């Protein structure tokens, strides 16, 4: 079982055109009820989802945190800014998701053989910082930009162990599945 | 939804004290911090005075030497400023905002504040007559800003324009215009609603043909 | 602590992208939330941007707001910039106070020309009880700003008593008035009273006759 599914739901990532980039979720965000289902945990929340989309409902209640950062003059005292959203429930029977995930720092699990990650020498365990110059906090974030790099070189920056590694690669199509992939698998 | 609208402005001779007040609505009041930010033409927006939610700490911008005061009011869903020794420099147009734990997020509708010993004058108004007509009022000679002009108490609201006034020795003059079919100025009346605030003073003038 | 420097002005065309720079002059720009407001003539502030780049819920999406601590400047991107951007924004900030910046006058141009629509109006009866007369000439509906406003008197051109306000923006177009101001008799000591507008090239006019009544 993974380890983020009972850690409160603090968005980490949000997918464009899903349906939580077009209603406004945004990263920092924390989900606390979705209509009702009290949400404390990212189980509560996917069990919550499931449930909804098989009892066929399309819209509902997202009740929403949006806190952070150092209180401005005067306002430190203001209670918690909640947001009442209305969510469309993704339809759980046609793969839909909300597109939002979950906190966890991009550290290589897993290194496949012969794939275009050894290629150059990345090895599990291995933190990815940042790519192509973009400060990233997700494995998602990177994700992103494997298959918008159309073929052209990616640069990334690694922490290993205390040293920071710089390594390039540029591997593309796939007979199999057609698409672009790297070789790295998250832990 | 959000609402906070201020009052108690106006004109003051330079040294003595005014009191603005900012009414809240649609919100739980107590729940967030009040502020006060006033702005002039040459400086822009500039924070003033800040109260925290339960009004036990308050904070002050640069430009405020001790003189203002911020105080709340949890009971009656209101926030205060005392301004003791106004000067010249002091003439703007007064802001209170609500917060929401890093920045502004509804602004009230501003109050005009104007320091100055020249004591304030109502306006004379005056009816502007000549398909579609074309009517008006002329608010001549009042200090200071502002006046508002409404038409049939607000019942005609489109195709209303007040145009900005002019200033000519310390007085100013604006007109306010409304188009309306002729139809609706032969059967129904048609009156402008002159208010000037400083002055407390309201004023309607029916609008009919003109005479010799 | 620290002040926050925007262009006083940025000028760019109708469709484009506008990108209105907010620079913290000491400080980190990322260890406080950078806000954006828009102010338009003579209206209350609203906000646009909160928390570095969380836009509120009826503002466009056409705007968005960045944090770039390399130049520890923030940015207020407006895409496919419409006629109802024209305003002015102040970016925000605080730490130990609360700082605003200068503002940012956005002008959008490429708005199509429109010539002005004259109204004139005598001076009424009541005014002229007490010996006093003033011409009104009302100018709307014109783009862009620039006019130019003159009286005649029977044709003659008379260029003393005129007072004109300065073009404001309305809604979608310009908005001005002009004032003539003459005693009762004489307001009548004339037969021909024209405002004339010159708005780029083109000149406007109407006029007012005394002698209407007989």
């Amino acid at each position: 079982v993974p380890k983020y599914l009972k850690e409160p739901v603090v968005v980490g990532y949000v997918q464009r055109d899903s349906i939580a980039q077009k209603i406004g979720i945004k990263p920092g965000d924390k989900i606390i009820k979705i209509n009702g289902y009290e949400v404390r945990t990212w189980e509560d929340l996917r069990d919550a989802l499931i449930r909804l989309s098989l009892d066929g409902v399309k819209e509902t209640t997202l009740f929403l945190e949006r806190e952070g950062g150092v209180a401005m003059p005067g306002a430190e005292d203001d209670v918690v800014e909640v947001l009442h959203l209305t969510i469309k429930v993704p339809n759980v029977q046609k793969g839909e998701e909300l597109g939002i995930a979950p906190l966890v720092k991009p550290v290589v699990g897993g290194v496949k053989k012969g794939s275009p990650a050894d290629q150059v020498g990345i090895k599990p365990g291995d933190l990815i910082l940042e790519v192509n110059g973009k400060k990233i906090n997700t494995w998602y974030e990177l994700v992103e930009e494997v298959r918008k790099s159309q073929g052209k070189a990616i640069k990334l920056k690694i922490l290993r162990n205390g040293k920071m590694i710089e390594k390039e690669l540029i591997p593309a199509k796939d007979p199999k599945t057609g698409t672009y992939f790297i070789g790295l698998f998250p832990k | 939804e959000v609402q906070l609208v201020e009052s108690g402005g106006g004109l003051v001779q330079p040294g003595r004290s005014l009191k603005l007040s900012c009414a809240a609505s649609g919100f739980t009041f107590s729940n967030y911090g009040m502020a006060w930010v006033r702005q002039t033409p040459t400086k822009g927006l500039e924070w003033i005075a800040s109260i925290s939610a339960g009004g036990d700490k308050t904070y002050y911008g640069d430009s405020v030497k001790g003189r203002f005061s911020i105080s709340r009011d949890n009971a009656k869903t209101t926030h205060y400023l005392q301004m003791d020794s106004l000067r010249s420099e002091d003439t703007a147009t007064y802001y209170c905002a609500k917060t929401s734990r890093v920045y502004f997020d509804y602004w009230g509708q501003g109050v005009m504040v104007t320091v100055s010993s020249a004591e304030t004058t109502a306006p004379s108004v005056y009816p502007l007559a000549p398909s579609m007509v074309t009517l008006g009022c002329l608010v001549k000679g009042y200090f200071p800003e502002p006046v508002t002009v409404t038409w049939n108490s607000g019942a005609l609201s489109s195709g209303v324009h007040t145009f900005p006034a002019v200033l000519q020795s310390g007085l100013y003059t604006l007109t306010s215009s409304v188009t309306v079919p002729s139809s609706t100025w032969s059967s129904q009346a048609v009156t402008c609603n002159v208010a000037h605030p400083a002055s407390s003073t309201k004023v309607d003038k029916k609008i009919v043909p003109r005479e010799c | 602590q620290f002040v926050l420097t925007q262009p006083n002005s940025v000028s760019t065309n109708l469709g484009s992208t506008v990108k209105l720079s907010c620079k913290r002059s000491t400080g980190n720009i990322g260890s406080n939330y950078v806000n954006w407001y828009q102010q338009h003539e003579g209206r209350s502030p609203t906000t646009m941007i909160y928390r570095d780049d969380k836009r509120p819920d009826g503002v466009p999406d056409r705007f968005s707001g960045s944090i770039d601590r390399s130049s520890n400047s923030a940015l207020l991107t407006i895409n496919n910039v419409q006629t109802e951007d024209e305003a002015d924004y102040f970016c925000h900030s605080y730490s130990s106070g609360i700082v605003f910046g200068g503002g940012t006058k956005l002008t959008v141009l490429g708005q199509p020309k429109s010539t002005p629509t004259l109204t004139v109006f005598p001076p009424s009866t009541e005014e002229l009880q007490g010996n006093k007369a003033t011409l009104v000439c009302l100018i709307s509906d014109f783009y862009p700003s620039d006019v130019e406003v003159a009286w005649k008197a029977n044709g003659a051109p008379i260029s003393q008593g005129v007072d004109t306000a300065n073009p404001t923006k309305q809604g979608n177009k310009y908005i001005a008035s002009s004032f003539l101001r003459l005693t009762a008799e004489q307001w009548r000591s004339r037969n021909s009273f024209t405002c004339q507008v010159t708005h780029e090239g083109n000149t406007v006019e109407k006029s007012l006759s005394p002698a209407e009544c007989v």
